[PDB]
C-alpha cells in the first residue's frame, strides 16, 4: 500500500505532463542539487536590449542530509529559458527560510536549525564559497531558544525584523545599531510553536502571527504588554502554518492550516471568518496574495498541489468538480511543496519548490484567468 | 510543527 501511492503519483504526473500545452503559457522545471525549503523572487528584472528574454533572480537555500548547506541566489531567464546559480554562501545548517530586506535587497535574513537568525549582505561574500565551510554571517540575532520558520522585514521601518520560533515566542530586532544583536522585544502570547509572522504592509506598528495553538494574533509594537496581543482569534481547527496580508485591501488577510483550509479574515471583525477555501487534501504551509491582482491568492502544502483562488468567484453557480473560487490547480510537483513566490515583474508567474529537489517556474494559460 | 523530510541529493 505504501509503494502503490508511488504508482498513483507517477500516473497523475504522466497525465499532467501530457496536458501542459493547454494549461500553461510557461513551464520550466529544474532539479536542484539539494532541495530548497525557501523561495523568494528578488525585486529586480533586467531586459537586455535586443534579446528574446528577461533576467530575474531568486533567493533559495539548501536542505542537505549531513552536508554543507548554502544560501543561494539563482538567475532565471524568462521569455518575452535557463536557470543558473549566481552565488552560494556558506550557511550553518539548512536554510529554513530566507527573506530579502525591501529597503536594501542585498541584505538577506535566514532562519537556521539552531536558534540564531542570521543576516547576510550577499555582496560581502566571496564568489566561490570557502571549502572550509565556515559560516560568517554579517549579524547573529539572538533571542530564540529554538528553530523556526516565520521571518518578516518591516516594509515601513528599515532594519526591523520579526521572527517566529518553536520556542513559542516572536522576536523583534532593529538591526541598525559579525556582531551579536539581542532582541529589542520578545512577544510571548502564543502557548505553542509559532509557525509564521508577518508585518502589516501599511501600518508600521502592526503585525500578525499564527501558531499551533490554532490562533491568529494581531500585535501592535506600541503596546507595553508583550504577553497579550491586541486581537486573538480562534482561526482554525488545527495548527495554523501561514498568513499573508492582502496588499491592496488593508483590512484583509488570509491564513492557511493543517485543517486543509485557507481562511479569509477582516481585521475589523475577527469573530466572523469571511470565507473558508476548501480543496486541499492535506496540510497547507504557504499562502500568498498575488502582487498584481487584489482578488487572487495562492496556497500550497503537503498534498503536492498549489491552488490558485479568485475571491470574486465566491457564490457563482455551476452544473461540482470544485468550488467556483478555485481558479487553477497546479499539479506539477510530485512531492510536498515547501515554498513559493509570485514573480513581482511578470504577472501570473510563480516559482514553487518541493522536497524532491524540483523547482518549477510556471504560468497558467491566459484563457484560464481572462 | 512541521517534520522536515530527509533530503536526497540529485
Amino acid at each position: 500500500d505504501d509503494a502503490v501511492e508511488e504508482r498513483v503519483i507517477n500516473e497523475e504526473y504522466k497525465i499532467w505532463k501530457k496536458n501542459t500545452p493547454f494549461l500553461y503559457d510557461l513551464v520550466m522545471t529544474h532539479a536542484l542539487e539539494w532541495p530548497s525549503l525557501t523561495a523568494q523572487w528578488l525585486p529586480d528584472v533586467t531586459r537586455p536590449e535586443g534579446k528574446d528574454f528577461s533576467i530575474h533572480r531568486l533567493v533559495l537555500g539548501t536542505h542537505t542530509s549531513d552536508e554543507q548547506n548554502h544560501l543561494v541566489i539563482a538567475s532565471v531567464q524568462l521569455p518575452n529559458g535557463k536557470i543558473e546559480i549566481e552565488i552560494k554562501i556558506n550557511h550553518e545548517g539548512e536554510v529554513n527560510r530566507a527573506r530579502y530586506m525591501p529597503q536594501n535587497p542585498c541584505i538577506i535574513a535566514t532562519k537556521t536549525p539552531s536558534s540564531d537568525v542570521l543576516v547576510f549582505d550577499y555582496t560581502k561574500h566571496p564568489s566561490k564559497p570557502d571549502p572550509s565551510g565556515e559560516c560568517n554571517p554579517d549579524l547573529r540575532l539572538r533571542g530564540h531558544q529554538k528553530e523556526g520558520y516565520g521571518l518578516s522585514w518591516n516594509p515601513n521601518l528599515s532594519g526591523h525584523l520579526l521572527s517566529a520560533s518553536d520556542d513559542h515566542t516572536i522576536c523583534l530586532w532593529d538591526i541598525s545599531a559579525g556582531k551579536v544583536v539581542d532582541a529589542k522585544t520578545i512577544f510571548t502570547g502564543h502557548t505553542a510553536v509559532v509557525e509564521d509572522v508577518s508585518w502589516h504592509l501599511l501600518h508600521e506598528s502592526l503585525f500578525g502571527s499564527v501558531a499551533d495553538d490554532q490562533k491568529l494574533m494581531i500585535w501592535d509594537t506600541r503596546s507595553n504588554n508583550t504577553s497579550k496581543p491586541s486581537h486573538s482569534v480562534d482561526a482554525h481547527t488545527a495548527e495554523v502554518n501561514c498568513l499573508s496580508f492582502n496588499p491592496y485591501s488593508e483590512f484583509i488577510l488570509a491564513t492557511g492550516s493543517a485543517d486543509k483550509t485557507v481562511a479569509l479574515w477582516d481585521l475589523r471583525n475577527l469573530k466572523l471568518k469571511l470565507h473558508s477555501f476548501e480543496s486541499h487534501k492535506d496540510e497547507i504551509f504557504q499562502v500568498q496574495w498575488s502582487p498584481h491582482n487584489e482578488t487572487i491568492l495562492a496556497s500550497s502544502g503537503t498534498d503536492r498541489r498549489l491552488n490558485v483562488w479568485d475571491l470574486s468567484k465566491i457564490g457563482e453557480e455551476q452544473s461540482e468538480d470544485g468550488p467556483p473560487e478555485l481558479l487553477f490547480i497546479h499539479g506539477g510537483h510530485t512531492a510536498k511543496i515547501s515554498d513559493f513566490s509570485w514573480n513581482p515583474n511578470e504577472p501570473w508567474v510563480i516559482c514553487s519548490v518541493s522536497e524532491d529537489n524540483i523547482m518549477q517556474v510556471w504560468q497558467m494559460a491566459e484563457n484560464i484567468y481572462n | 510543527m512541521r517534520s522536515k523530510a530527509r533530503a536526497r541529493k540529485l
